[PDB]
């Protein structure tokens, strides 16, 4: 299979070009997401419960 | 010249490793350490719904977090009411093997597939079948609806297709993987999607385009069920090595790991909250649990099943999750 | 001294029964078609205990009746009614093991859980057709000076009875369901020792005492606890001046005895044991 | 207001539906067909047809329902734990074409599963008539293949006709399928048997293990066995 491993061969160098960002960055913009939007989760924090 | 071209490809594969490793900055247990603990969660069964002849496989909230559809060896498919806890259908099926499950956007299809490679797609408001998809060389593990008018599922051939329901011919087929595709989930606006491998894979992949993008290989054993993270750059897997992972689509790697010593079972299924900060997660311990997602730690059980836990899904307005399981009995926790 | 032993036999009596009954509602997994006729039998052992036994040890305690006829009356019905409902529900379960066993292929069909509940009331009507209308009525009432000298009196109430009744109610309750348990019990001693036979044949080159000790404790835990009292109940009846009355409530006593006994046999089951732990 | 008699009229129609499925449902029985690539399953099927791919039969009033295998490792396999049976098929005489060892290497995986635990097996020893024509007047021989086959001696039910030395063929084939059965419970057990592919007694050789399955369970229920 000469061909699978051609396919394998340019697959990875398409993986290898790609822009990318340091992890605190991503890490600060989730915890920031999360405490944004923690005012809204029922099942985390009565008004009603359509099942009650 | 295999010999030489594999070479060149473990000296790329290693030229990876290097990049995803210089951008390892600091931990996310680092950044978060500060951040109070969201305290001790206790939850008690609301409903129960029972009518099920034999185990259940799968299941899926609709879209207007009233109604869900559930699939068990006996080949039927039953469409329940959760505010009143009756049924409202229930459609045989052809065959009685089946392993997932699906409910239309719109509310007006509902398809299954299973052991046979057959995908079936019923009109719900019209109950009769109304198109039959065949192309598949292995059996189906997973499919999701795209639109009203495409579906999108990963079959155990090693390969995923997009169908088109009115034609009922493939679209776009994704090849890359090695081991059977056992699950699958879809970004809110639809336009990218990841699967799960038996071969400790997790790639992502274009709609449109139809090629592979990034591969995620963090894992060691077969991969059961993936979760996709509210905010649409993050997604988590489910392993038979009791380890849940978050990667990350951005960063390209691991953030964080979420494993208890008490625990060697596997884990059948992953899901969110609307707010992404629990991630709740099967076991074969026939019982759940609740972890963290920024602080990986434990902080709630749901037991009460006396079999193990084949589904597990929560609402769109994130109200209520309800669990599958082999003891062919569903329950709704709040 | 025996007031000691007699709150021990209660509190045994009934901590075993509800202890049974509690788990069979608790757990979905634990109720079965066959688990009716085992929370039947618990059920109707619980009464017996919580009515006959406190009430008989009083009586036997202070020597003297201190309640009225009607009372005492109603007392005997009740247990003539439970003894005799204690002992069909085994014979029923030795039946459905029998099916179970020697038919196979048609256990399903042959037992609902709609049949299960018409087998109980039906027994239970039996029981109590034996039980209530013959007591309730004189028809049980002996002739001689002594019976009714008690009979008059208020403050005793001794069970005198004539050939008639001890006769049927003997046959009704014990001698019938006897040989039923026997050929029962026989016809699957032989089954099971058919297919152990084949096993050996096969894996002999490669490579029975539990049946008889099951067989042997199921049986003979009843027949040692109901045997004697219904013989010597014929035996005084049909001659008299033989049977000391000491002797008969000593052997009705004994026969009380097999209640505590039944959840240690009857609830054996591992899937008994990890709902017991539970609760 | 109508909606929820609405309602409660579908659901007590659909509980009627449902009750007079169970009874359907709790009667029949469900095998597993599996055997080896070229071992004849073709054969013992369709020649039994008269009476994945499915196949519903009748024996005495009684409602099988069988089902057939449509790769190297199989994942599949988890929804077959409640099945009744699992029929297992190989080829006798296919031992120096190796295959057997590979059949072996199969129903010893096929053993020790971890949701197959309490599932037994009936084995059929196919192409009967193969095996005696290549051990008759034939330059292969079995010892080339299987070195344990010289110290291996005869077993003191043979039909008549046939050299002792087809019996120590058969013999010793079936003496290393039970050497896996045996040693590895007493929960389930293997049943071997003797087929050739027009063998029209086939069928009841189902019928009479089933019952023997189902009995032995039951007799294992109430501790007795
Ligand atoms: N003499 C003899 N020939 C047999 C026997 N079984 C099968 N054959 C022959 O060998 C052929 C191969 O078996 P088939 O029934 O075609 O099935 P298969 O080729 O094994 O294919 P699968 O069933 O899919 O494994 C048959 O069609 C017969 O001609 C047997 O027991 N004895
Ligand atoms: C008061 N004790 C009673 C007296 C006679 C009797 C008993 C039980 C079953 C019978 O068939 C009887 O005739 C005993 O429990």
């Amino acid at each position: 299979s000469i061909a699978q491993a051609r396919k394998l061969v340019e697959q990875l160098k398409m993986e290898a070009n790609i822009d990318r960002i340091k992890v605190s960055k991503a890490a600060a913009d989730l915890m920031a997401y999360c405490e944004a939007h923690a005012k809204e989760d029922p099942l985390l924090t009565a008004s009603e419960n359509p099942f009650r | 010249e295999l010999d030489q071209l594999r070479q060149e490809a473990e000296q790329l594969k290693n030229q990876i490793r290097d990049a995803r490793k210089a951008c390892a900055d600091a931990t996310l247990s680092q950044i978060t350490n500060n951040i109070d603990p969201v305290g001790r969660i206790q939850m008690r069964t609301r409903r129960t719904l029972r009518g099920h002849l034999a185990k259940i496989y799968a299941m899926h909230w609709g879209t207007d977090s009233r109604l869900l559809v559930s699939a068990s060896q006996d080949g039927k498919l039953i469409i329940w009411d959760s505010y009143t806890t009756n049924k409202v259908h229930a459609i045989p099926l052809r065959s009685s093997w089946v392993m997932t499950c699906a409910y239309a956007p719109s509310g007006n299809y509902v398809a299954c597939g299973g052991l046979d490679n057959i995908c079936s797609i019923y009109n719900l408001k019209t109950v009769r079948v109304s198109r039959e998809l065949a192309g598949h060389t292995g059996y189906l593990s997973c499919c999701r609806f795209l639109d009203d008018n495409q579906i999108v599922t990963s079959s155990g051939d090693t390969t995923c297709a997009l169908w088109d329901i009115e034609t009922g011919q493939q679209t776009t087929t994704f090849t890359g993987h090695t081991g059977d595709v056992m699950s699958l989930s879809l970004a809110p606006d639809t336009r990218l999607f990841v699967s799960g491998a038996c071969d400790a894979s997790a790639k992502l992949w274009d709609v449109r385009e139809g090629m592979c993008r990034q591969t995620f290989t963090g894992h060691e054993s077969d991969i059961n069920a993936i979760c996709f993270f509210p905010n649409g750059n993050a997604f988590a897997t489910g392993s038979d090595d009791a380890t849940c992972r978050l990667f990350d689509l951005r960063a390209d790697q691991e953030l964080m790991t979420y494993s208890h010593d008490n625990i060697i079972c596997g884990i059948t299924s992953v899901s969110f909250s609307k707010s992404g900060r629990l991630l709740l997660a099967g076991y074969d311990d026939f019982n759940c649990n609740v972890w963290d997602a920024l602080k990986a730690d434990r902080a709630g059980v749901l037991a009460g099943h006396d079999n193990r836990v084949s589904c597990l899904g929560v609402t769109d307005d994130g109200m209520a999750v309800a669990t599958g399981s082999w003891d062919s009995f569903l329950k709704i926790w709040n | 001294g025996m007031g000691i032993v007699m709150s021990l036999i209660v509190l045994a009596i009934v901590f075993g029964n509800v202890l049974v009954i509690t788990a069979i509602a608790k757990f979905e997994r634990l109720q079965t078609v066959t688990n009716y006729f085992i929370t039947s039998l618990a059920c109707a052992d619980l009464v017996m205990g919580l009515a006959v036994v406190p009430f008989g040890a009083a009586h036997i305690l202070t020597k003297t009746w201190t309640f009225g006829n009607f009372w005492c009356e109603f007392w005997t019905s009740i247990d003539v009614l439970c003894v005799t409902a204690s002992i069909e529900t085994l014979c029923v379960i030795a039946v459905d093991r029998y099916f179970a066993i020697t038919s196979p292929f048609k256990y399903q069909s042959l037992l609902t859980k709609n049949k299960a509940r018409v087998i109980i009331l039906m027994v239970w009507i039996v029981s109590g057709l034996t039980s209530f209308l013959p007591i309730q009525m004189h028809w049980y009432r002996a002739t001689h000076q002594e019976a009714i000298n008690c009979y008059a009196e208020e403050t005793c109430c001794d069970f005198f009875t004539n050939q008639a009744y001890a006769i049927a109610s003997s046959i009704v309750s014990f001698y019938v369901p006897l040989v039923i348990m026997v050929f029962v019990y026989s016809r699957v001693f032989q089954e099971a020792k058919r297919q152990l036979q084949k096993i050996d044949k096969s894996e002999g080159r490669f490579h029975e005492h539990k049946a008889l000790k099951t067989l042997g404790i199921i049986m003979g835990t009843f027949t040692l606890c109901w045997l004697p009292f219904f013989i010597v109940n014929i035996v005084h009846v049909i001659q008299d001046n033989l049977i000391r009355k000491e002797v008969y409530i000593l052997l009705n006593w004994i026969g009380y005895v097999n209640s505590g006994f039944n959840p240690l046999i009857y609830c054996r089951s591992p899937d008994f044991r990890i709902a017991f732990q539970e609760l | 207001r109508n909606e929820e008699k609405a309602q409660r009229e579908a659901n007590k129609k659909i509980e009627k539906q449902l009750q007079k499925d169970k009874q359907v449902y709790r009667a029949t029985h469900r095998l597993l067909l599996l055997g080896a690539g070229e071992s004849g399953k073709s054969t013992i099927v369709k020649q039994m047809r008269i009476l994945i791919f499915e196949t519903k039969f009748q024996v005495d009033k009684v409602n099988f329902h069988m089902f057939d295998v449509g790769d190297e490792r199989r994942k599949w396999i988890q929804c077959f734990n409640d099945v009744t049976a699992i029929i297992f098929v190989v080829a006798s005489s296919s031992y120096n074409m190796n295959r057997l060892q590979e059949a072996l290497n199969l129903f010893k995986s096929i053993w020790n599963n971890r949701w197959l635990r309490t599932i037994s097996v009936i084995l059929f020893l196919n192409k009967q008539d193969l095996l005696a024509e290549k051990v008759l007047a034939g330059k292969s021989k079995i010892e080339d293949y299987f070195p344990e086959f010289a110290r291996y001696t005869t077993p003191e039910t043979p039909e008549p006709g046939e050299d002792p030395r087809v019996t120590r063929a058969k013999y010793f084939i079936r003496d290393e399928f039970l050497r896996i059965s045996t040693a590895s419970d007493g929960r389930h057990y293997c049943y071997p048997h003797f087929t050739c592919a027009v063998d029209t007694e086939n069928i009841r050789r189902v019928f009479n293990d089933c019952r023997d399955i189902i009995q032995r369970m039951h007799l294992r229920q109430y501790e007795l066995l």
